[PDB]
């Protein structure tokens, strides 16, 4: 009955340490709709994060992108934290470039 | 012509108990959202400036009027029927309706709702069809419905004398956007694959539109049909970010390209090349 969401984390552009980027979490798959994704820099929960209005696929299964502006680095961790009624507690997904 | 083909509206409602309901909804150009449906106000927002196609400014407020009446009196409905039948809290209804241009020119409708994200029922030429995974709720459900004066009367105008017009006004409304070309650009990256001396080699490809894509890896002019397409990824501005993957022996990765075409590329196709030894 319920489908647990896949998270799927990507850069707009490929990475280049220094050069300002959009990092992308792609959340789909899941049902019910209710949902709460964050991303992350450093752990920290990004502000200025934008996403689009929910939608389904043919299937019915719900999806969701969240996407903030993001200049990669040698040393700074980039995240997607997703938590929903299928998950324990909070999913966290870092990004690799 | 190119990019999107059809317009549908889409309606999630979540039930959480009896006296508690809310709806969201938008409207669509296939992957492209257009409007929004704003609960504040009982009204959309309209995305694009071309998001009304050819329509008046009354025809736009009549339609409002129209989904605003229908979302309160459908929430009143299901939790009448809820209640009179084996409905659980919490649970969630979804709903597309909206029509296609096909080649050769036919514009097809449909209409779809689920529950619990199993199909429930559809409309086929003007009537309530249930749908067998819906089972005796939703034969009880059409029967209620149809049983509603003209309900069934405002769905078939709208789907099948509405949407065609509309969709048709608003493809040539929104063609500058709709039908633009953005190139892609293309990267390679490589890790480990399940196995002795495997490698999986990736061929990113970002930023393309309109959808249809081509890549593959190739040795020269031959395609290596072990390239593994992954699901194409939205990107924040209309754009799509595809991976194309192909798992090699270690050893046999040099002399492996990546290929893509692409409408927006006038016959220049990105050819990226895989070099060994930690030469990429
Ligand atoms: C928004 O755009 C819609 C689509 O417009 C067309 O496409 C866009 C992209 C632009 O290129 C436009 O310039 C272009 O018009 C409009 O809907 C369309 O309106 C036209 C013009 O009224 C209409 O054509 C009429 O069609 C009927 C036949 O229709 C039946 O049969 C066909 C198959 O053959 C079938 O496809 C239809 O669904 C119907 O079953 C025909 O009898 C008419 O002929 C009469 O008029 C012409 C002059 O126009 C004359 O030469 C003839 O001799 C005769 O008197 C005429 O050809 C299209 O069918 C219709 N398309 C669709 C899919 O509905 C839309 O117009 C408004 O709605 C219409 C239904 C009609 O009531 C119009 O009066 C309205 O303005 C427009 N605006 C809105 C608000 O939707
Ligand atoms: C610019 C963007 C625009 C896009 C344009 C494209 C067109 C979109 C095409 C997609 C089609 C969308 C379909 C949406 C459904 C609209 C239904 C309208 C119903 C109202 O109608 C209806 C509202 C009351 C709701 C009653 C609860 C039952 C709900 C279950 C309906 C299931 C759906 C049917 C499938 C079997 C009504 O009974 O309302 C009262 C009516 O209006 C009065 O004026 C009239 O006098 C009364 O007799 C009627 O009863
Ligand atoms: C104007 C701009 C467009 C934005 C407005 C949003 C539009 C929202 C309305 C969408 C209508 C979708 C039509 C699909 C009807 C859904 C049918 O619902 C069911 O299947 C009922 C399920 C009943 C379960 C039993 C209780
Ligand atoms: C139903 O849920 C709402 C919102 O969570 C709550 O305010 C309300 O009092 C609940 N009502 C019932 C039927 O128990
Ligand atoms: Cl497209
Ligand atoms: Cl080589
Ligand atoms: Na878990």
């Amino acid at each position: 009955i319920q489908r647990t969401p896949k998270i799927q984390v990507y850069s707009r552009h490929p990475a280049e340490n220094g050069k300002s980027n959009f990092l992308n979490c792609y959340v789909s798959g899941f049902h019910p709709s209710d949902i709460e994704v964050d991303l992350l820099k450093n752990g920290e929960r990004i502000e200025k994060v934008e996403h689009s209005d929910l939608s389904f696929s043919k299937d019915w299964s719900f999806y969701l992108l969240y996407y903030t502006e993001f200049t990669p680095t040698e040393k700074d961790e980039y995240a997607c934290r997703v938590n929903h009624v299928t998950l324990s507690q909070p999913k966290i997904v870092k990004w690799d470039r | 012509f190119q990019g999107p083909t059809s317009f549908h509206v889409i309606q999630t409602s979540s039930f959480t108990n009896s006296t508690w309901a809310q709806t969201q909804g938008s409207g669509w150009l296939d992957d492209l959202q257009i409007h929004g449906w704003d609960s504040d106000s009982g009204t959309a927002i309209f995305l694009k400036p071309w998001s009304k196609g050819n329509f008046s400014d009354k025809e736009v407020a009549e339609l409002e009027e129209i989904f605003r009446v229908y979302i309160f009196g459908f929430a009143r409905e299901v939790q009448d029927f809820a209640g009179d039948f084996q409905m659980k809290y919490p649970f969630e209804i979804q709903g597309i309706a909206g029509c296609e241009l096909h080649s050769g020119g036919a514009i097809v409708s449909f209409l779809r709702g689920a529950l619990g994200g199993l199909d429930f029922l559809s409309v086929k030429n003007a009537s309530c069809v249930p749908s067998p995974e819906g089972g005796s709720r939703a034969q009880k459900f059409c029967a209620l419905i149809i049983q509603y004066q003209g309900i069934m009367e405002t769905v078939r105008i709208l789907l099948y004398e509405t949407c065609p017009r509309y969709l048709l006004g608003v493809l040539n409304a929104g063609k500058a956007d709709l039908q633009r070309q953005v190139k892609p650009e293309a990267w390679l990256s490589s890790g480990p694959s399940p196995g002795p001396g495997r490698l999986q080699l990736v061929c990113h490809v970002s930023g393309f539109y309109p959808k249809p894509v081509w890549v593959m890896w190739m040795r020269g002019e031959q395609e290596q049909q072990g390239t593994q397409l992954g699901d194409i990824l939205p990107n924040a501005n209309w754009t799509w970010y595809l991976r194309a993957t192909l798992d090699v022996a270690d050893g046999e990765a040099a002399g492996l390209s990546c290929r893509v075409k692409h409408s927006s590329l006038e016959g220049q196709d990105i050819i990226l090349y895989w070099r060994g030894s930690g030469l990429n």
